[PDB]
This record gives structure tokens, sequence and C-alpha cells, in this order.
């Protein structure tokens, strides 16, 4: 299973580490020999946002 | 604006929203020495200041 | 509109699995239930070679806040009493206990 | 009350000795013994030379303290509590304020 | 901290304080403010609370300001939305001064918090133990003596004499 | 296999489930135990918060909740459960049945004394 | 500058302090208190120490039906990576406790016959959120889970600072309850002074066994009994 | 002033007398060449990512409309072009 930018599994019920800091195409659980990823990892797409909150001006006082 | 970086596989996720924010409030569009904002006050006693 | 309770019973013979969002259910080993009888609680076990199903019921409010489950097309529902169940699956991670201390010297 | 229930949760404390028994010839170093406190209660004050009743205003007639007196139960254990060499010892005193539970008012 | 604060409506003196160095430090209590000395020794504060419309403890996994986490004093088994928050904010205030409560004591501290302002954290808070601080007040539906502490004084308000009472902007 | 649950399950029964993909699907609800599973055998089919039922306490409140849990099917006896799946097994609309313990209504007559 | 705290209280009213601290790196650390000695620590090693949660239930406690917030996943997966850095062979609560036996053997003054599993649960349940009660295995995640969603929500701005300087957040030390606190403390220094008289004999030597009961009465009264004094 | 060995100060200040002829309406325009404008004064939102190719990172800024920083702080592309491959990078 996958949430955010990271992959969990089904047998072991949990995650694994950074898939590129360890071997790509060759990953499993961090504690049990429960190799659920079959090297079809993820599409790593996260999108964050700074919400323009501590950018003071005289022209953000007008939008307020 | 738009610009895309690349980075090696070893270094982890970082503060990508804070890797920009603290840079912006220190970055400057024109430097001007030791001086911040100019106020236009009330005239007083025969002199505009 | 309105609808009627068809079938009440005596023993509830179902539970839930409250694992987490998205346990995609391998169903590679279907496990058993260990009863109770307090009233209306259950508990479970289930074996793999490296993995054990450990699940009991919350004694704070289990039969005192009793779900049921319904079924309809006919379009008339029937009750079916539902014991909820909390679960935390375990795996083979034993055997650390052989040498916990500094037993080699241990005179410190 | 509280401090009865206070020193309730205490487990099995220890202090050990240097007297052996007979691999683990140096493992089981000696008497696994314990110490615990089960009961403590100031009751009331008194004064004598049986017992009599003291007045609280009398205790500051005398330019002194309002000296109570305090008991303390000691529960003994050794080797999972197989002989409980029990004892009860006081601890001197404990002053109480006026109109309390454990005063005369 | 040396200045008087207007969250202190009716717990300590606005008027008694010495003049000089302990100004704003030491200032005694009010007239009829009281201190609880032992708990709501019932353990059925939650035992009716899941009945009254609250989901159980470890079966849903919701958290955050999007829900109002029902803090029993210490324990939690409850989180709700505000649409069950304002109900159980003062449904208790219907039960609390009502004699059909063998489990809900007269002395109990229920403060509500809505998710307005993005200010305080959203919850449904219960207290009442040792060192709990009191003051009694007149709850207007079924006018009866009722105690509150300072944690009620944020999001549920008091009128000062029944002429400034007006439509659904006071309750006490 | 530690505790003392006093029993091991043998007595099992059947679930009504068609497996037709109009469509018999499961329907779980939430309500306490001090309820009418012994004394009122009927409850509506309503929308978001659209009832107040009638017993001696004279309030039950069907709620909705959409915005989970794996479901187990003890089909025959010796299995004691399974995990229900058409191909997990999802679900449409859960209820949480409270009791509208109301407030005494609008009164500003006696309490507003001149 | 961030931090949310608990002044957790024992059911005999002698408290402690359990703050958090917001490491600007992207981890988060505790703080305790002791004799005059602060003991900070990372959080997952005594998050995932209570009962067997090594799965999504670590993550699924943080909000489950709102994953869509983007302050979450880029900030919870740097503290969780701030622990797999330390020991990747650490997965069940037998093994997670075992680190306490390197440090917490001689800091809470334990026995030398006690293995760490007897003391690590013991050093846990003396110092952090005692008011959820002993045997709080289910009931120390679900506090601390909720306790850390606040601190992330206190840096992301959807919360606000509290006012400890007001009657908003005021209690009373009753004076008699405080007087009933010292008689939890000075009872457990009188008890901590008969176990400072036995070993000052047996390591001086010539200290016979207690089984003859006058060894008690030669050790139980040589210590001064001055709780009242 | 008297005791603290006055130095780099909290409120720096000096008074600039303007001429007899310079206007109300031209002086303040050249007061906006004086005012130290930060770089963050021109952004609606900063949406940033962490993708993966081999780790990939695209920053996709959003600015205002042109006629505000050109208006309110009297500066435009004359240094916003050469702040964005020269200073911020
Ligand atoms: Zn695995």
């Amino acid at each position: 299973s996958v949430v955010g930018s990271l992959i969990f599994c089904l047998d072991c019920g949990d995650l694994l580490e950074n898939p590129n800091a360890v071997l790509g195409s060759n990953v499993e659980c961090s504690q049990c020999k429960a190799i659920y990823p079959k090297s079809q990892f993820s599409n790593l797409k996260v999108v964050t946002t700074t919400a323009d909150d501590a950018f003071p001006s005289s022209l953000r006082a007008k939008k307020s | 604006c738009e610009f895309k970086l690349e980075l090696a596989a070893d270094t982890e996720k970082l503060l990508m929203v804070n890797i920009v924010e603290e840079i912006c409030r220190k970055s400057i569009i024109r430097q001007i020495p030791h001086i911040d904002r100019c106020v236009h006050p009330e005239p007083e006693n025969g002199k505009r200041v | 509109s309105e609808i009627e309770i068809e079938s009440v019973q005596d023993q509830p013979s179902v539970a839930v699995g409250s694992f987490f969002k998205g346990f995609r259910a391998p169903s590679d080993t279907t496990f058993d239930l260990y009863k109770k009888k307090e009233k209306d609680e259950f508990v479970l076990h289930g074996e793999n070679e490296r993995l054990e199903y450990e699940g009991y019921t919350d004694s704070s409010s289990q039969a005192s806040n009793q779900y049921v489950v319904g079924l309809f097309n006919k379009k008339s529902i029937q009750l079916y009493k539902a014991p909820v169940l909390v679960s935390k699956v375990v795996s083979k991670s034993s055997k650390n206990l052989r040498g916990p201390k500094i037993k080699s010297k241990s005179d410190t | 009350g509280l401090l009865n229930l206070g020193v309730k949760d205490i487990g099995e404390k220890v202090i050990f000795d240097g007297k052996p028994l007979n691999i683990s010839n140096s493992g089981y170093l000696g008497n696994k013994l314990s110490v615990s406190v089960e009961q403590v209660s100031i009751a009331k004050p008194m004064s004598n030379d049986v017992e009599r009743k003291v007045y609280p205003s009398e205790s500051r007639q005398r330019l002194t303290s309002y000296r109570g007196k305090l008991l303390l139960k000691l529960k003994w254990s050794v080797n999972n509590g197989e002989e409980n060499l029990f004892e009860v010892r006081d601890c001197g005193g404990l002053p109480v304020m006026l109109q309390s539970n454990r005063c005369h008012l | 901290v040396r200045k008087l604060l207007p969250e202190s409506w009716g717990f300590l003196c606005p008027v008694h304080t010495p003049d000089g160095s302990p100004c704003g430090l030491l200032n005694h209590f009010a007239h009829k403010c009281r201190i609880s000395t032992q708990q709501s020794d019932v353990s059925r504060i939650p035992s009716i609370l899941y009945s009254l419309g609250v989901a159980p403890a470890s079966h849903t996994f919701a958290a955050g300001p999007s829900l109002c986490c029902v803090q029993i004093d210490g324990k939690i088994i409850g989180w709700v939305s505000h649409e069950q928050g304002k109900i159980i904010a003062d449904t208790l205030r219907y039960w609390k001064v009502e004699g059909k409560t063998p489990g809900l004591p007269i002395d109990l501290e229920i403060g509500y918090v809505p998710p307005s302002t993005r200010g305080q954290y959203p919850g449904l808070y219960l207290f009442g133990g040792h060192s709990r601080m009191l003051r009694p007040v007149r709850y207007l539906p079924l006018d009866k003596e009722d105690i509150v502490g300072p944690f009620e004084q944020v999001y549920m308000n008091i009128a000062v004499t029944p002429q400034e009472i007006q439509n659904n902007v006071h309750t006490h | 296999s530690i505790p003392d649950g006093f029993k091991k399950c043998k007595h099992l029964k059947n679930f009504p489930l068609n497996g037709d993909n109009k469509q018999q699907q499961v329907w779980l609800i939430k309500f306490p135990s001090n309820v009418d599973i012994s004394k009122l055998k009927s409850l509506p089919v309503d929308f978001e918060s659209s009832t107040t039922m009638t017993i001696d306490k004279h309030d039950y409140k069907i709620m909705d909740d959409t915005d989970n849990m794996t479901l187990l099917v003890p089909s025959e006896s010796k299995e004691s459960l399974k995990i229900a799946s058409t191909a997990p097994l999802q679900f449409d609309k859960v209820f949480s049945v409270s009791e509208t313990a109301k407030i005494p209504a609008i009164d500003y007559s006696k309490v507003r004394v001149p | 500058h961030y931090g949310i705290q608990i002044r957790s209280v024992r059911p005999d009213q002698t408290s402690q302090t359990n703050v958090l601290h917001y490491l600007n790196d992207g981890q988060v650390t505790f703080r305790f208190s002791w004799r005059k000695n602060e003991y900070l620590v990372p959080v997952v090693m005594i998050l995932k120490a209570l009962c067997h949660t090594s799965d999504r239930e670590i993550f699924d406690g943080i909000i489950g039906n709102d994953v869509k917030d983007s302050f979450l996943t880029d900030r919870l997966e740097l503290l969780l990576r701030g622990f797999k850095k330390r020991y990747p062979h650490l997965q069940n609560r037998t093994q997670v406790l075992q680190y306490l036996g390197d440090k917490f053997r001689v800091v809470f003054q334990a026995s030398p016959d006690q293995s760490d599993l007897e003391v690590g649960q013991e050093v846990l349940d003396r110092i952090v959120l005692v008011h959820l009660g002993k045997d709080g295995s289910q009931d120390k995640f679900r506090m601390l889970l909720f306790m850390i969603r606040k601190l992330y929500s206190l840096v992301a701005g959807e919360c606000s600072p509290d006012n400890p300087d007001a009657t908003q957040h005021q209690e009373v030390l009753l004076g008699g309850f405080l007087y009933g606190m010292i008689l939890k403390e000075k009872i457990d220094e009188y008890l901590q002074n008969i176990i400072a008289q036995v070993r000052m004999d047996i390591n001086r030597g010539m200290a016979i066994n207690f089984k003859d009961k006058r060894y008690m009465s030669r050790v139980l009264m040589r210590v001064n009994e001055n709780i009242g004094s | 002033i008297v005791m603290t060995a006055s130095a780099a100060i909290k409120t720096p200040q000096m008074t600039l007398p303007i001429w007899n002829d310079v206007s109300d309406e031209q002086a303040d325009t050249f007061c906006k060449s004086i005012s130290k404008v930060l770089l963050s004064e021109v952004i609606d939102k900063v949406i940033v990512t962490e993708t993966t190719g081999a780790r990939s990172y695209v920053i996709h800024m959003r600015f205002f409309d042109n006629n505000e920083y050109s208006e309110e702080y009297d500066v435009s592309k004359e240094e916003l072009q050469n702040v964005i491959s020269n200073q911020f990078i």
C-alpha cells in the first residue's frame, strides 16, 4: 500500500525505508522476510504548499 | 517562476516548504545600505521634512 | 421511509477486523475464533510460519455498546448482532532475551 | 484515603548481602529479601508522664508544638515472601491542624 | 502577569492586592469560589457517554482540529464533530442539574470549545478531580444552582443581573 | 494461546448474501446496549439526521457517517470466520444511534424580571 | 520556541512533568525531570514500547480520513526516519525496551538480579503520563498519539498559544495536599535510609542474617526516625 | 543614550529636509526607491514538490499580477529578472 510518497505493505502490515538509499528493485520489510514489493514501487508525486502566512507587506494587508 | 532541481538518491526528504521560506525573507530585490523604510510625516513649524 | 427489524437472535457470531485503513486481506490462511462465556465477547488466534493473529475485545465498552449489522435487497432489513474487536497482529521477533545485560564481565 | 493508597504501589524492593549458598554458584548471591510499607496513620494526639485526651489550645498554652504521633507498618518479604518477618514501628510525630479529621475538633 | 486579567471573572479579587512589591502577585480568592477535594468518583462519566452518541475508542482513528476530542479528565474515548459538540456541550447541562443522573454528579466541570478563530484546540473537555476550582451560578433552563469553574468562562457566558439577559446570548 | 476464554467455537450459522453484483449489501449501525433490540422492532430509512424514535425514553437518532474494517464471514462451522471479499469488502452508509436528550425550550418570561 | 506539555499527576497527587520539544530538524524529543536532572529522549522508542503496534497503526493514528494535508507526510516521515537511523533491528516491544537496560539499570536504582524487562516497564511507568494509570498499554499510545498531533498543529499554525499566566490554566496547591505529598516523599526516604544501613553493615562485614529477628531490631532502630523532626 | 554605550540601535532614525520646490507627489515616489523591499513581496503562493526520477524537485512559484509591485513598491523586472538567476539561486 502507498500513502504520500511512501510505500506500506500487506503481509508485514508496515513500510520500508527510502527505496533508493537501499537497493532499488530489491526491497522488503525491515524486520520480516515478507517480500511484498515485486519491484513496481510507486509514482512518487507529492505536492506541498507554503500558505503565504509569514510574508508581511503593505500589499498583503489589502487582501485581508 | 519555475526552476527544477535534481538531487542524489542518498539524502533524504527535507523541509521543502522551509527550504524556500527562510531564503525569501533574507533574499533581497535591491540592497540599500542599513536603511529600511521611508516615512512621509506631517509638516511642522514652517518646514516640510 | 420506514422498515422493520426482521430477525433478532441469541448468540452473535460475527466480529470485525479493526486493523487499519487498507488491509487488502491476503486470505492465505483463514483463522479461528475463541469464544467467551461477563457477556458477549470473543478472542482470536491464527497461525502462519512467521506471523500470528492476536485479537481480543475492548473490556471498557464492548457489549454495552453493541453494533448490529443489517442486510436488505425484498428491501426489508434483518438485525444481526455485531461484536466489535480490536486487533494488533504480531510476527516472529523473539529471542532477544539471550544476553540482555553485560554478562561477559557484568562486574561494574 | 490518599497516602495509604500512596505507598501502595511499590512492587518488591531489595537490599542484598554477602553470604553465599552452596554456573550460578555466583549468580544467586544470597537472600532475595524485600521491604515495603502497607499502613500509615496518624490518629490523634495525647500526653502523659492508659492514655488521656489533650486539648489543642492546651498545646499552645505550653509554648510548644501540636505534636501528633505517627505509626508505620513494615511488610517483610524474602524469596517471594516465604517468611514475612513482620514488624510495626512508629516514626515519632506528625502535627495536625485544628478542626481536622484526625484532631479532637 | 502583574496586571489583572479579564479571564478572572469571579475567582480572585480585582480589588484586594497590596500596594508595592507584591502588586499583582498575591491576591486572595473571591467570595463563593470553592475548591473540589475529591473526584467525581463514578467511572460512569464515559459509561453513558458512548450511549449518547460518541464513537468508541480504538475503532475509527480520527484526530486533529477537524474533530472535537472528548477529554475526560485524563482519559479519552471520545472525539466528535462540532455538530455533536454543541449538543454534548450542554446536553450535560440538562442532565447535570437533573435528578435522573445516578452517575452524573452535580459537581463536574464541562467546558466547550468550538473550532472558531483557529484559537484553542477543538475538543469537549471534562474535569472535576482534586484541586478543581468552583464557582456557583444560575443555569436558566430549569433555574437551579449550578457550579462552574474558569474553564467554562471562555465559550459559555454569564449575565451579571437578570436585566442584561437577552435572547440566546446568555445562559447563566 | 494464553487466556481463559472458556470455550472454542463450534456453533455457527449462515449469512444471507447473494453475491449478485437491487443488490444485497451489508449494513452495520452503531447504538448502545440499553436499547430496543428487545422492545421496538422497527426503525426508519432516512437521510442525514432525520428521525427521533419512540420508546419510553422517546428518542433515537439515526446519524450518517461517510467522510475501514475488514469484514469476516463464518460461512460453515469449522472455519469460524473468513474475510469477506467480492474479488476487503466496502459498504455504503453506517448509522450511529444517539438519544436526543433535549433542553427545556425558549423561556425569557420569568427569568427576565424587571 | 514551540512546545506542548502535560503536568501529569499520580493518583496520590505527587506529580512530574512531561513536556515535548520541537526539534527544528524534524524530529521531536521528550523531557523528563528527576533529582535535579533532565533526561530528554526521542519519542518513537517510547511510543512503540507499550503494546504491539508496528504497522500502519503507528501512522493511522495521525489523521486517517484526512491524508490530503501536505504538512503531514513531509513532516511525519522525517521523525520516523529519525529513528530508523538509530537501530533498524528493533521491531517488537521486547527488543524496544532492551535499550533501557543499557541506561536505566542504575539511574532508577534497580536490583542486580532484575533483567531489563522487569525494570524497563518499571522505569516507564514512574515518569511519563501516570494519570492514565498502570497497565496503560492501550492507554499510552492514544494519549501520546493525540498529544503529538497538537504539536504538529501548533507549528503549522492552525492552533494558538495558551495563557498559563491566567485563570484559564490555573490550579491550587491546597497546602494540606502538599503536606500529604511530603509524607509520600519522606516516607520513602525513611525507607531509603534502612536500605542505607544494611549494606553499610554487610559491606563493612559481620552482619548476620535477618532470620534471627533481632537483626531487624539492630538495623531498624539504629537509623534515626525523624520524619516528624 | 546616556549609559548603554549607544551603538547599533533598535530604532535608527534621521531627518531629511526636502527642498522648497520638490512636491508632495514626487518626493514619496523617490521614497520608494529608498524603502528596502524584500524579495518575498511578490509571491502569492510557493507550491513545491518532492518527486522522483535520481530524486527530482520542481519549484513552481506563483507571483502577483504585474501592476502591484510595479505600483506599490515601484520596482519591476529591472531587478526581478536579475534576482532570480543571480541572488535567490
Ligand atoms: Zn515483512
